[PDB]
Order: C-alpha cells, then structure tokens, then sequence
C-alpha cells in the first residue's frame, strides 16, 4: 500500500515576478 | 513555470522539472506546475505563462511537493519545510548552540 | 493546516502529513491539502491559510486520502471509512 | 504492469469544520 | 459519491473504491470523486453530496480512471471504453459474425 | 519510469439521480 | 479528445492514452485529460466534449506529461520538450 | 522509501488549439 506524502514545503513566499509571456 | 531561488528549493527538498502544487493565500486559488530553479540568493518566485492568470506579484503563497512510499515508511515520514517573513527572507531554526550571556 | 483530532485520523486511517482531499458538501467546492494531527479528543477540524478561502466554520466537509496498490489487492480492498454527526461525533457506521 | 490502482483508503464522511484562519500561520 | 451500473464498471473496468474523474460535457464541470456500484441493469448514475454541486439530473458526463505502469508495458496499454447513447444505453461492439445474407 | 495511463472511461453516460443529501 | 499529431507526440515523449496536462495561456484554465494521437502531419491539438469548455482554436496551450521515478533518477531527470511558434512549428530549443 | 518522485516528463510548449468540438464524440 503505496502513500502519497507531503514531501516539503515553501511556506508564505510571495510573488516577486509574474508575466503570461513568459516562458517555462 | 515557476521559478524558485535554488536555496528555497534546497531547504525544502523540491527539484527543479518536480511537480509541485502552489496554493494562493492572498486570492485563495490553487493550482499545480512544475519547478525551476532561479538563482541563488535572488530570493525570486516568479510565475510564467498560464500560471500568471493564477497568482500577481505580491501575493503569498504556499509551494509543496509530494512523494510516495510505502506506508510503513509514510508513518515515520517527515517533510522539509522552510519558513518566510517579510522579503523572501527565510527564517532560521536550526538555534546557535548558547555559548554567550 | 487541515488539523485534524488524531482519533479521527485513526479510524479513517488517515496519517499526519499525507495528501487528503477535502470535498464541501456545503458550499461544493474541492481541493487538495495535507493531514496534520490535532489533540486527541479535541474534534477539532481546522483550515488554514489558502484552504480558508474554500471552508468555513460549520461547513460540511468529506476528508478523503487515497492509496495506490495492486489490481488483485485493489478489488478486494475495504476503504477505512469513519462516519460523523452532531458535534463532530463519531460512529462507525451510517 | 503490475498495473496500479489509486483507490480510497478511507474517510471522514461529514464531519464539520471548527476552525478556519487566513492568517493561522499554521 | 457516484454510483454506477456494475455492468457499466465492468465494461470499463472500474472498481468499487477506485478514484475516478468525472467531465462534465454539459456544464464543462471537471471533479475527481471515487466509484460504487449500482445494482447491475439499473443503468442507474448517481451523484451524491458535495458532487451534486457538479452536475445535474441529464447531464452528459464522461467517467475515467487511470493507472500506473511502466513506460514499456504503457506503450501498447489499451484502454476499456463503453460508449452509450440514449438512456444509458451501452453500444456493441462486438458484433455477431455474420451467418445470414 | 512509471506512466499514468488511461485504464478505461465511460463514455457520454446521463447522470439520472443527484442530491446533496444521499450518502457516499 | 485531446487528439496531438504524432510527432509532437514523439518529441515529448507523450505516449497515446497517457494522462496529459493541459495549461491554457490565453485563458488561464487547468484541466488533465490523456492524449490520443492525430495523424502524423497533420499539426493538429483537438480538445473534444467537455473540454472544449476550456479551450477554443487559437488559444495557446502548454500540454505537459509527468512521471514517477526514485528521487536519485529525477535528480539527473531531462524533461522532453517541444517548443513552438506560428502553424504549430515545432523546434528543439526556444 | 523508496520515496518516488513526481517529474515533468515532457511538454509541448505554446501549441496552438486547431479545432474543438463539444459534440465531437471522440
């Protein structure tokens, strides 16, 4: 019986780039 | 995707091309992509493409990841969590040892 | 985080730092967090941070956690089900 | 294979929600 | 959760217990919940609880499930898919070898 | 390498009974 | 279904009836499907049903696979990745 | 253990949608 586990966690970042162009 | 500070991904154990599941704190949306690296000691979170429409800059939010094991590992199992505050700084402990009062 | 009363983990089988499913009857709205234990006896059912925006107090909710095996173990399998009324009281059956 | 099945391990069926916190840094 | 025909998890080969997806063709509604099954012959597609949120008495839904295995073996992996039409009605086939002209 | 497949579906089924109330 | 020529296919190392990720640019919507494989040549992505309640032609999409392996093998892990531009022209590199 | 991982195994970045159908039944 296989469990799915949190494995980490990054807790409360905040955003410092966003932009729909781009890439990844 | 959603590129990460390499030493944010050191200290939570995520892999950069690992699928990780991001949870919006600020507007409550939650979706999932994958994980790259940005350079270390940038203190970036950057979100791309598609996943721009889900999270703005600013915001806070949760970044996770998740593996699978056989239950008898899975009930000793201990994930990797770091902390932030303010600007991306990531907060000790981990405590000096008191050598000085 | 969801924190949830280590006696309801126990019945359900559910373990401290497994993904489980959350699915409002209430307000009908899904996502996926993970389990973290609370006292035992407490009942406490708990939310936080971004998963406060898809529940509230007094919501309805289902705690769901999935397992992968095998397809002979698969379709004999007995899910580990704990069923609640009241004041988060537990029963074993409906 | 072996083929492999996700299925339920179990439940809490209708429990209700006592504490909910945007802020519980928790 | 939902409740399915047994003839229908049979053909499709779903389990009682097993997760499933369920795309809503009406609404665009998109959800994951697990299978039980239905009394064989009902034709009978329930949904319960908090799914009821996700679709409607007439609504036209496709329900999936999905497994792991190796890349070699998923290579030539085949599906079971049931195609119906009307009330729930499940196509051939599967047809009969002709014998008659 | 371990691949998430398609086990099967059904296909264009109409839900005939939904309710917040019934159980599962 | 969501039908993709065969060698996009092939270039990412998408297999016929994997489960698939679909990310919409245009419109921000997230939704997992599984692939089928449309002629060789024939440039297509198809979304059908219920899908095509999260995408429209013309919209640009990022349709992604995921795997599972040991933590030591996804450490040296490289993704398979198809980069494209104008009639769906497919490159090696962006 | 082994804990396995979750990796993107491929994508294809940026294709464009060329047709979609509701009423496609395929």
């Amino acid at each position: 019986m296989i469990r799915t586990m949190l494995q980490g966690k990054l807790h409360r970042v905040k955003v410092t780039h966003a932009d729909l162009h781009y890439e990844g | 995707s959603c590129a990460i500070d390499q030493d944010f991904l050191d200290a939570a154990g995520i892999l950069e091309n690992e699928a990780i599941d991001i949870w919006n704190v600020t507007n409550g949306k939650r979706f999932s992509t994958y994980a790259i690296a940005a350079e270390r000691g940038s203190r970036i979170i950057s979100v791309a493409g598609a996943a721009a429409h889900c999270a703005s800059v600013g915001d806070i939010v949760i970044i996770a990841s998740f593996v699978t094991m056989p239950d008898e590992e899975a009930r000793t199992w201990r994930p990797n969590v770091a902390y932030f505050e303010g600007d991306n700084e990531m907060k000790r402990t981990a405590k000096a040892i008191p050598v000085q009062v």
